[PDB]
RNA sequence: AAACUAUGCCGACUAGGGAUCGGGUGGUGUUUUUUUA
């Protein structure tokens, strides 16, 4: 159910995994 | 008008008069706070946060149970979103429909709906920039769609 | 139905009018206290809940969302309130 | 008429007492 | 009849004695024809309240489903009155048992803004916000003539 | 959307008291609506009314007898001098001593006659007759 | 206090009922 | 020729002023910046 | 002495000239006006929409 | 039927009477002031 | 423990009632620890037009929440202490002014601490443990208002003989006129 | 290729009435069916 990219911390770890 | 669709419907929640909780409520204010925080860490939008907390635990409505609206709670605990959740859902819907069209290039009805969605999403983005709650140089484009949903 | 005052209506007029068009708009849900049988536990569920609410200890279903009023499942004992 | 052929414990509120909503002092 | 029913006197420049059930206004008074010590009044909480004066206090209160505009006693019988009442009706009460209306005359189509008794204690005139006039013979209870 | 609280509340009164109803319901309320209706009841044009709350906006239930003929709101809340008070009255209302003109002054919201008694003026909300 | 007022009023009502009953007769 | 993709909505005047960022500027700053823009366009 | 007809009153109100002063500045003398019972009756018959002019015509300087 | 609804006598004579209420044009304001 | 109960306020009635609280503790099995961390600021006496008398208990917010939890029995025993009395808890909530045209570095005053919402808290807190369901205000022709408060009926009997004291105390604390009503 | 006897005073609008379509609540007996769907 959870939105995997909704929160600011989530998008920060999205940048982390992109790098 | 119930915009872009001519049905004049009304259907929603009311609010009881009292600005408290019912007395038979006996949960800790702080306790519901960490339940909010835990569900947010799990990854649920504020709307779903409220839904779960008013189904599972007899918490009538968070605005009265605690001192703040729930994303004010989440801002106090450092979890505001980057974009408001409604705009986020609109982004998701637009991505969905665009990718739908691209595999399926004839759904003219969907083309029409995409017009409607882009119109409304422009409206909301303009409001957020008027509040400056979203960055002023911020835009909508398929590039933002892909790079923010993927 | 026929003629009734704007200010001091009846009990019947109130509980028969809609939920937003009554003299002071108010709610029509409520709350079910229920004991789950898997552990004989006490839990509160929104009367119109929209999730398959499941007790913490006994991972058992209590009510499955069915349109407006959350529909219970067999043998889960409730009061209101 | 319909409400009554279906519903069980419906009183016949007499029409000399439909429009009353409450006395204060009481009787036996 | 104002905010609270003052019982005046002609000689005394100040309200001789004040009376009230609850601190709502009172929109109509009328005394009675015999028992000159009994008063009746109606007020904007849709209530008929009977008062005594030789006992000097309110005595009974009924709250209806809609206000009464004016009431009058029947100079033959001393304890029945009619109450002309915005729900398009003329409700005939006996005093003792205010848990039931002796009659209900029912053939206007808008509020009833005054009412009275033929001093032969049989007949009723009801004038309504709807531009007519009824007469009722007190034993039947529909309209008997419309002017 | 909703044109104006003032317009819609006053127009609701007018519609109902020409159609023939003893008391009307209005939503929302306002400081201004309340003040206007107080002036009206002071001069006799209506009866008495409740203010109901639900915290969203006050409702109002006004019992009116029959004495109203028309009463309404001016859209451009323009500016008027004192000689213009007089000319405006004579030019709006059905006759000279027939009705009243309702204004907003720095002194308060109030009819044109008792305005002139206070020797004040200002802008113009509406008119009753 | 309010309740003694209330009971006083009920006693008044009994008195008035008696008198009016003789007028019934 | 048929395009399945709809052209974007034409932006509004308030959008334009926010794009300039002038909307967040005070009266004097906005008027002087407008003077600067006119002067450089001239 | 001037007789009034219902229709003249309706047009007078509808064009906003008050009876007495208006007749004064037209004829340039005094003008005692006269309503007959028949004229008053026709006004009242016209009725509710015309209640305005009825209240204007029940005027203590209109003989 | 074919008669015309007997129109009320038309009184308040300045400007347009509409949804928001009475609009008085600036032409009218300047005309009487 | 009078100095251990007061909040910088030695007054003889306050000391007597704080001693009453000490009695509550020493006669109470659990209320000792239940109320020990709970204090107040002040107490005040108000007589009624009916000839009876009542008392008000100004406390800061958190201990007031504690009393919201534990009030009814406490009121019972305090009534038994001072027979022939009425009792009320209240919160001293500060008021903040509106800055004028010529005002120094001040803060934008709270909507909650504004003159209205405070008085609303006095209303609801006073009316507690029973709840409020309406507020009417009538405007009679003579320019005569009536403010009215629609309570509930869960506590009907034990409250029906509080209403006059309620009216009087609210008049004493605000200079307002309020009329209480219960739709039976 | 269409067209080829159709036409109801209108609107800030009041009370509606039967019949129907899409949800929702409540009663309530029939049809249904019963630890399996
Ligand atoms: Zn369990
Ligand atoms: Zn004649």
């Amino acid at each position: 159910k959870a939105k995997k990219d909704f929160y600011r911390f989530q998008v920060r770890e999205r940048k982390k995994q992109e790098i | 008008g119930r915009m872009h669709s001519a049905g004049k419907g009304i259907s929603s929640s009311a609010i009881p008069y009292s600005r408290n909780a019912p007395a038979w409520f006996k949960l800790s204010s702080e306790s519901v706070i960490e339940q909010i925080v835990k569900y947010a860490r799990k990854g649920l939008t504020p709307s779903q946060i409220g839904v779960l907390l008013r189904d599972a635990h007899g918490v009538t409505q968070a605005r009265v149970i605690t001192g703040n609206k729930i994303m004010r709670i989440l801002k106090s605990n450092g979890l505001a979103p980057e974009i408001p959740e409604d705009l986020y859902y609109l982004i998701k819907k637009a991505v969905s429909v665009r990718k739908h069209l691209e595999r399926n290039r004839k759904d003219k009805d969907a083309k029409f709906r995409l017009i409607l969605i882009e119109s409304r999403i422009h409206r909301l983005a303009r409001y957020y920039r008027t509040v400056a709650v979203l960055p002023p140089n911020w835009k909508y484009e398929s590039a933002t769609a892909s790079a923010l949903v993927n | 139905v026929l003629v009734q005052d704007l200010l001091h209506p009846t009990a019947a007029s109130e509980a028969r009018k809609h939920k937003l068009k009554t003299l002071v708009q108010g709610p029509r849900s409520y709350f079910l206290d229920v004991k789950c049988p898997g552990c004989l536990n006490i839990t509160t569920v929104f009367s119109h809940a929209q999730t398959a609410v499941t007790c913490e200890s006994c991972s058992t279903i209590l009510c499955t969302p069915t349109g407006g009023k959350a529909k219970l499942s067999e043998g889960t004992s409730f009061r209101r309130k | 008429a319909n409400e009554r052929r279906t519903r069980k414990d419906m009183p016949y509120i007499s029409e000399r007492k439909k429009q009353i909503v409450g006395t204060v002092h009481k009787y036996e | 009849g104002g905010a609270k029913i003052h019982l005046w006197d002609v000689n005394r420049l100040k309200p001789v004695s004040d009376l009230s059930w609850g601190a709502d206004n009172i929109t109509s008074l009328k005394f009675n024809q015999n028992e000159t010590d009994i008063l009746a009044s109606t007020g904007s909480d849709n209530s008929i309240v009977l008062y005594d004066l030789r006992t000097n206090s309110p005595t009974q209160k009924i709250v209806q489903t809609m206000r009464t505009n004016a009431i009058c006693w029947n100079p033959m019988e001393a304890f029945n009155f009619v109450t002309a009442n915005e729900d398009h009706n003329a409700y005939y009460y006996d005093m003792r048992n205010l848990s039931r209306s002796l009659n209900v005359f029912k053939d206007h189509v808008s509020a009833v803004m005054d009412v009275d008794f033929s001093p032969t204690g049989d007949e009723i005139v009801t004038g309504s916000y709807d531009k007519s006039i009824r007469i009722y013979k007190t034993n039947h209870g529909h309209s008997r003539e419309i002017y | 959307t909703r044109s104006s609280v003032l317009a819609d509340a006053l127009n609701a009164i007018n519609n109902a008291e020409k159609t023939g109803k003893r008391q009307v319901l209005i939503r929302p309320s306002s400081k201004v609506i309340i003040k206007f209706l107080q002036v009206m009841q002071k001069h006799g044009y209506i009866g008495e009314f409740e203010y109901i709350d639900d915290h969203r906006s006050g409702k109002i239930v006004v019992q009116l007898n029959g004495r109203l003929n028309k009463c309404g709101v001016i859209s451009p809340r323009f500016n008027v001098k004192i000689g213009d008070i007089e000319k405006w009255t004579a030019n709006l209302l059905p006759a000279r001593q027939f009705g009243y003109v309702i204004l907003t002054t720095s002194a308060g919201i109030m009819d044109h006659e008792e305005a002139r008694r206070k020797h004040v003026s200002g802008k113009i909300l509406g008119f009753v007759y | 206090q309010r309740i003694q007022q209330r009971h006083d009023r009920k006693a008044a009502y009994e008195i008035s009922r008696q008198e009016v009953s003789k007028w019934n007769d | 020729v048929y395009t399945p993709f709809p052209p974007a909505q034409l932006p509004r005047k308030v959008d334009l002023e926010i794009e300039s960022g002038e909307y967040f500027l005070s009266k004097r700053e906005k008027q002087m910046k407008k003077l600067n823009e006119q002067k450089e366009k001239q | 002495q001037v007789l009034i007809d219902t229709n003249f009153i309706n047009f007078s109100i509808q064009k906003k000239v008050d009876i007495v002063r208006g007749m004064m500045d037209c004829l340039l003398a005094k003008c005692n006006p006269l309503i007959t019972d028949c004229v008053m009756a026709e006004l009242e018959k016209l009725g509710p929409k015309y209640r305005i002019a009825l209240k204007l015509a029940r005027d203590p300087r209109i003989k | 039927k074919a008669t015309k609804r007997e129109r009320g006598l038309k009184i308040s004579s300045v400007g347009r009477s509409t949804r928001n209420g009475l609009i008085v044009s600036k032409r009218d304001i300047a005309r009487i002031s | 423990p009078q100095a251990k109960i007061l909040s910088q306020a030695p007054t003889e009635l306050e000391l007597q009632v704080a001693q009453a609280f000490v009695e509550l503790e020493n006669s109470s099995p659990e209320l000792k620890a239940e109320l020990r961390p709970l204090q107040f600021k002040s107490i005040r006496e108000i007589d009624v037009a009916g000839g009876k008398k009542a008392l008000a208990i100004f406390v800061p917010v958190p201990s007031l929440a504690g009393f919201h939890k534990v009030q009814t029995k406490l009121t019972r025993e305090l009534e038994k202490k001072f027979q022939d009395r009425h009792v009320i808890f209240l919160a001293e909530r500060r008021i903040l002014p509106k800055p004028s045209r010529t005002s120094r570095q001040v803060q934008k005053r709270p909507r909650s601490r504004t003159l209205t919402a405070v008085h609303d808290k006095i209303l609801e807190d006073l009316v507690f443990p029973t709840e409020i369901v309406g507020k009417r205000v009538r405007y009679l022709v003579g320019g005569n208002k009536i403010q009215k408060v629609l309570l509930d009926s869960k506590d009907v009997q034990q409250i029906d003989y509080k209403l006059e004291s309620f009216q009087a105390v609210y008049n004493k604390l605000t200079g307002k006129q309020i009329v209480f009503e219960i739709p039976s």
